[PDB]
Order: structure tokens, then sequence, then C-alpha cells
């Protein structure tokens, strides 16, 4: 799973 | 014509005009401009495409056939054609009342797109490399950084992406080809 993003 | 234009530059005080340029899929292309350089004067881009360099046509030639044209250019006036960020396209939406226009990324590249956001509305793209927001570059920039940008960002929010697989074409460093000839050619003469 994807970790530590980012979000805009 | 259409994205195409001719400039001049001039070799600054060093013979230097500020780039490093890349050979991708037979044509050349911008990987580096140096700020205040001749280059960055006359426009020159991250991604831009040099199709002529003094009269000759840039097609097929290697990164090192350019630099050494650039290098060994008896002129201290330089022309070239470029067509103008090709790869590029520009996405503008509007953030929501948090702050938000709806995308997650990591590492400067989009990796998802919230529902019924401006970014879905706008059909903003996942694997995409975020190139400039609001007119400020973001090439190079830490996670943290374009995070800040966003967050000072009013409600309008333009950005331009590009593909991730062209742009990590374009921004890769090549080892010199000196290293990759004594590497690559390794027959003995004798």
């Amino acid at each position: 799973a994807p970790t530590n993003e980012f979000y805009a | 014509k259409q994205g195409i234009r001719e400039v001049i530059l001039c070799k600054d005080q060093d013979g230097k005009i500020g780039l490093r340029l890349k050979s991708i899929d037979n044509g050349i292309f911008v990987q580096l401009v140096q700020a205040n350089s001749p280059a960055s004067l006359v426009g020159l881009r991250f991604g831009d495409q040099v199709l002529q360099i003094n009269g000759e046509n840039c097609a097929g030639w290697s990164s090192d056939k350019a630099h050494k044209v650039l290098k060994q250019a008896f002129g201290e006036k330089i022309t070239m054609t470029i067509r103008d960020r090709p790869f590029e396209r520009t996405i503008t939406m509007h953030k929501d009342s948090t702050g938000h226009v709806g995308f997650i990324f990591k590492n400067g590249k989009i990796t998802s797109i919230v529902k019924d956001s401006s970014a879905a509305r706008n059909g903003l793209l996942t694997e995409h490399n975020i190139c400039e927001i609001n007119g400020q570059n973001v090439i190079g920039l830490k996670d943290s950084q374009i995070a800040d940008i966003l967050s000072t960002s009013g409600t309008v929010v333009t950005i331009t992406i590009m593909p991730a697989f062209i742009f990590e074409h374009i921004i890769k460093r090549m080892a010199p080809s000196i290293m990759k000839s004594l590497m690559d050619h390794t027959i003995p003469e004798v």
C-alpha cells in the first residue's frame, strides 16, 4: 500500500 | 511555425550558455537550464526540444555531439530553433472549502485523484510529474516544498504536468560516455 503521501 | 521559435544567444564571459542537453528518441531536449544564463534569458526551459543549432539539424545527435557543437561553436553568437515544452500540459483547478484541489502526490508525482474533487472534474491524471504551480517551478523540490506552495496558493491552482515516464527520461543524468566507452568497448587492439 502507498505510504507517507501528500494531499493537495 | 506552430510552437516553434528561432532564438539567438550569446555565450557569456566564461564561454558558457548554461545548458545540459539530452538525446531522447532521436531528438535533443533541455535537461538543465542554469539560472541567470544566456539560455535562461532566451526562455529555454526543461523539456524544450532543440530542432537546430547554428543551422544544423539536431535529429539523431547524441548528447555528446550536441554538447560538442555548442562547446566548439566558433561564433560568440549561437542560433537555435526551439519547440517549447512539448510534453507539458496545463490543468487549472479550484480549491475546496478545506483548501484542497483533490489529488495525492509523492516525489512530485500525482498518484491518486479524489473522486468529485476539482482534480476529478478537470480530468487530472496520475503517473504525471508536476512541473510548475502558479508560475513557480517545482522540478527538483521536496514534497514539503511543493506542499508549502500549494498551501500558500490562492483558490485558483494552475499546474503543468508531464507523463512520469517522459519526465524521468529527461531528468535522468547519464554517466560520462568516457566511462560508457571505457566499459562498453573493451576490445584490445593487439
